[PDB]
């Protein structure tokens, strides 16, 4: 019943941020929603001498029709002061991205419960719209712990612990993991042993006084890592060898032994680009070698916890997407590639956005923490469009690569 | 005695750290004293202020100023000092509306609150924070001290109260009357309705009273505004809307300011007035600091002005927002970086207008601006009329397709369709994604001396064909993009182009139909001319055979 004591940083101010445009049925959705978190005391109306705002939205989770409450508290989760809770930092459990599977499950109604530090609220503060600005926007504020916002997991922390106990202890196999609003359960069984498990720990929550009966499955056994492969052909023209040779030149900028000479020796001459051109023994050999270095992995790759995640993310046309994560240039910790046609068939942005979530939820996983992603896209598009095709509870920090990328064809 | 409901006070702070103006009373006329004495004793007659003691050590300097030197003289405190030392409150006059966002009534009135207004008190822990003094005469006497006991005029927190507590009290009386509409900006009120006339007057009236059960006393006679009403630069009437006329000036001399206001003008009618265009005189704006310096209209400017001033020749409509029809945003593009567009329901009828011009970039393309101006016109209409308008557009579906299924951007326009209006926008070129068969193959490069600004751009190729050129006064950059110009001059329709250039393929890779440069537009205007165009790149200094670093090294 007693609430924990939260500030912010030292000379940091409470956010003040603008609300972006909603649609009709967006706005609609939020009045119906804060209406009924009104009656139930989760948010409160203030006036005029609350400054400070925060902006929201509204979406729709995996494979459901009812809208949701999206509070996008990036700018006040970065002004809010690092919070290190009696947790001492959470040793973030390498054993998760080590299990053959993942489920996600959403927690945030347990949040509810909490009381918010009554002198933080007015940092809370967020502004339903009107349409064409014919009404004041409507204002509220939180008197819980608000799902987004940093310091929620971080309070709630403690007592989740406590919630968690018999079941921790009843499955010494399953790793459980919090970020934000979501739960995460590792487990090395069978799917159907999962989605039964899963149940029972719904029940678990839904008994300890806490939509959560949904659940995402992922595979980090299953997961996308990718190395660096070279064509195999009986001839090559001058075109192959070329675009080989510009790849390789790309690769030694991250394996040391790369050499390029024997196969630039072939180009000699100015030969047409259709021509085929008969390997030589030094040139096989100088190629083979190649191959022998790229199989190994990078040397001396290390995370940092301090450092921050870093993702690029290219488009390869027909759907495909390539991604890498890193924090140094060409140290790679992890790399992959997303074809899925879900719903975006015809849509770059929707591809996109479904990408960027997947990505984000992968370095949860991985690392506990997302990373600042660069997108292929014109900022203007991006932060028209991409509201309505977000499923997930955080977000993530972007910008946007203006200049098109040599090396998007060497990650295909 | 029928009891009014208080009006609930709304606690303010000074900025933290901070504390209340001390400003030192200014002297005055005997005058202007006389005159303020009066005027704060009859508004201490009707509670807006109150006499304090010496301990407040707080002062606000008063001023008085006569009205239009009438017999009567009016109250100016400069509250300057408290306004920067006073919090920041969450400002609800954030946006205004747009009147093509508005629905038709049958009936629209105004209701003027001058008098609520004072109805509205100040938190009482703030109001010793708000105290001047009226200088007797001679200064034989101490001055007489007041604060104010309700929102003073020109305090930085009136505008927010004032509105918050209006809405709060409009707040149960809009719920319960769901067949009229109401709006609130400064001191007016505005209320609408399709109720039959008198059905409207007496809702109207029961509003009236609604406000007096609070104890704010509205007009009792009737008020002198009626439709049309003047309103934030726009004309409104029930059934329709326009901006307040536009007439260009006609003058031999322009100089910057008459230019600034020119674009002001023009940036102002062209919500309405469609097809305005903006771009030379805004040209001629760029980089001029001075206001007072005399800027020659370029020819390009005067017969653009001419058709200005031939689209302001008889006034047009915009008409109001209904619901039950589509949305609809028509593109054209006007050239040089310029797109005009109409939204509409109905045909002819426009909702409004509306213009947008390219980022400034050192390249660009039609497609891209296109896709630019419809996210403007998308997020605009989400703002209005909250909703995504239809759009139709000046491209084929075909090239839209090539577009986006070929750019290394991920992209995307909301539901369209083509409508044949030329220009048409279109691809000029396409890039072949494989080497060419049977086409010759031209390994270009260009280098320069950083020193001497001499260079060389040059190609040799497969079939014994081989050029330089000598270059002065020349870059890097610029040598391997003539490097590239060249080898296209002097081949064929189809051919393959080697380059160790990041940058030329850097450039050419963003397909641009125009540039800063007349060298990239030149090579556009070959690449136009092209049948099928294969460009491939090698890296630099690595002994690529055929790429030839020797002849333009020299
Ligand atoms: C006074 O407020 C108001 N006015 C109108 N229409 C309306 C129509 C004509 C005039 C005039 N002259 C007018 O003048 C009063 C207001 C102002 C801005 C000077 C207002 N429509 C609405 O409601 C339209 C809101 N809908 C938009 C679409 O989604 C549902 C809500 N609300």
């Amino acid at each position: 019943i007693e609430t924990v004591p939260v500030k912010l940083k030292p000379g940091m101010d409470g956010p003040k941020v603008k609300q972006w445009p909603l649609t009709e049925e967006k706005i609609k959705a939020l009045v119906e929603i804060c209406t009924e978190m009104e009656k139930e005391g989760k948010i409160s109306k203030i006036g005029p001498e609350n400054p400070y705002n925060t902006p929201v939205f509204a979406i729709k989770k995996k494979d459901s029709t009812k809208w949701r409450k999206l509070v996008d508290f990036r700018e006040l989760n970065k002004r809010t002061q690092d919070f290190w809770e009696v947790q001492l930092g959470i040793p973030h459990p390498a054993g998760l991205k080590k299990k053959k599977s993942v489920t996600v499950l959403d927690v945030g109604d347990a949040y509810f419960s909490v009381p918010l530090d009554e002198d933080f609220r007015k940092y809370t503060a967020f502004t339903i719209p009107s349409i064409n600005n014919e009404t004041p926007g409507i204002r509220y504020q939180y008197n819980v712990l608000p799902q987004g916002w940093k310091g929620s997991p971080a309070i709630f922390q403690s007592s989740m612990t406590k919630i968690l106990e018999p079941f921790k202890k009843q499955n010494p196999d399953i790793v459980i993991y919090q970020y934000m609003d979501d739960l995460y359960v590792g487990s090395d069984l069978e799917i159907g042993q999962h989605r039964t498990k899963i149940e029972e720990l719904r029940q678990h929550l839904l008994r300890w006084g806490l939509f959560l009966w949904m659940g995402y499955e992922l595979h980090p056994d299953k997961w996308t890592v990718q190395p660096i492969v070279l064509p195999e052909k009986d001839s090559w023209t001058v075109n192959d060898i070329q675009k080989l040779v510009g790849k390789l030149n790309w690769a030694s900028q991250i394996y040391p032994g790369i050499k390029v000479r024997q196969l630039s020796k072939l180009l000699r001459g100015t030969k047409a680009l259709t021509e085929v051109i008969p390997l030589t023994e030094e040139a096989e050999l100088e190629l083979a070698e190649n191959r022998e270095i790229l199989k190994e992995p990078v040397h001396g790759v290390y995370y940092d916890p301090s450092k921050d995640l870093i993702a690029e993310i290219q488009k390869q046309g027909q759907g495909q997407w390539t991604y890498q994560i890193y924090q140094e240039p060409f140290k790679n910790l992890k790399t992959g590639k997303y074809a899925r046609m879900r719903g975006a068939h015809t849509n770059d942005v929707k591809q996109l956005t479904e990408a960027v979530q997947k990505i984000t939820t992968e370095s949860i996983v991985i690392w506990g923490k997302t990373p600042k992603f660069k997108l292929p896209i014109q900022k203007e598009t991006w932060e028209t469009w991409w509201t309505e095709y977000w499923q997930a509870t955080w977000i993530p920090e972007w910008e946007f690569v203006n200049t098109p990328p040599l090396v998007k064809l060497w990650y295909q | 005695m029928v009891p009014i409901s208080p009006i609930e006070t709304v606690p303010v702070k000074l900025k933290p750290g901070m504390d209340g103006p001390k400003v030192k009373q200014w002297p005055l006329t005997e005058e202007k004293i006389k005159a303020l004495v009066e005027i704060c004793t009859e508004m201490e007659k009707e509670g807006k202020i109150s006499k304090i003691g010496p301990e407040n050590p707080y002062n606000t300097p008063v001023f008085a100023i006569k009205k239009k030197d009438s017999t009567k003289w009016r109250k100016l405190v400069d509250f300057r000092e408290l306004n920067k030392r006073t919090q920041d409150f969450w400002e609800v006059q954030l946006g205004i509306p747009h009147p093509a966002g508005l629905k038709k009534k049958k009936s629209v009135t105004v209701l003027d609150v001058g008098d609520a207004y004072f109805s509205v008190p100040l938190d009482e822990d703030f109001r010793k924070y708000t105290a001047f003094t009226i200088p007797s005469i001679n200064n034989e006497t101490p001055g007489i001290r007041y604060q104010y006991n309700v929102l003073p005029q020109g305090w930085k927190g009136s505008p927010a109260i004032f509105q918050s507590s209006m809405t709060k009290i409009l707040e149960p009386f809009a719920a319960q009357n769901p067949d009229i509409v109401i709006y609130q900006y400064m001191d007016d009120l505005y209320v609408g309705s399709d109720l039959e006339i008198g059905q409207h007057r007496t809702k109207i009236e029961e509003l009236r009273q609604h406000l007096l059960r609070w104890g704010l006393t509205t007009p009792d006679k009737k008020h002198q505004k009626e439709p049309p009403f003047l309103w934030m630069g726009y004309e409104l009437h029930p059934d329709k809307w326009t901006v307040q006329p536009i007439v260009l000036p006609e003058k031999d001399s322009w100089t910057v300011n008459d230019i600034q206001k020119l674009v002001g003008k023009l940036n102002w009618a062209s919500q309405i007035y469609p097809g305005i265009k903006v771009r030379q005189l805004s040209k001629l704006l760029r980089g001029t600091k001075a206001l007072t310096e005399v800027i020659p209209l370029t020819e390009e400017a005067e017969l653009e002005l001419a058709e200005n001033r031939e689209i302001l020749k008889e006034p047009v409509h915009g008409v109001y927002y209904d619901p039950s029809k589509d949305l609809i945003a028509e593109i054209q593009k006007q050239g040089q970086g310029q797109w005009t567009y109409q939204i509409y329901q109905e045909p002819f009828k426009n909702l409004k207008t509306g213009k947008y011009a390219r980022m400034r970039g050192a390249h660009t393309n039609d497609v891209k601006q296109l896709t630019e101006a419809v996210q403007k016109i998308t997020t605009e209409s989400i703002v209005i009329w909250g909703k995504t308008p239809k759009f139709k557009l000046p491209i084929q579906k075909e090239t839209w397709e090539t577009w986006w299924t070929e750019y290394w951007q991920a992209t995307w326009i909301p539901e369209w369709e083509f409508v044949n209006t030329p220009p048409l926008v279109k691809l000029w070129y396409q890039l072949e994604k494989e080497p060419i068969v049977g086409a010759e193959t031209f390994y270009v490069d260009g280098a320069a001396n950083r020193e001497t600004k001499l260079g060389k751009a040059g190609y040799v190729t497969n079939k014994g064909r081989q050029k330089v050129v000598p270059l002065t006064n020349t870059t890097n950059q610029k040598t391997e993009l003539q490097a590239i110009y060249l080898a296209l001059q002097d081949s064929g329709l189809e051919v393959n182009i080697v380059t160790d250039s990041q940058y030329a393929l850097g450039i050419i890779q963003a397909q641009p139909d125009k540039s800063e440069s007349e060298l990239v537009n030149q090579i556009i205007e070959q690449l136009i001319k092209k049948e099928k165009v294969y460009l491939a790149w090698v890296p630099a200094h690595k002994g690529i055979g055929g790429n030839e670093q020797v002849d333009k090294l020299v």
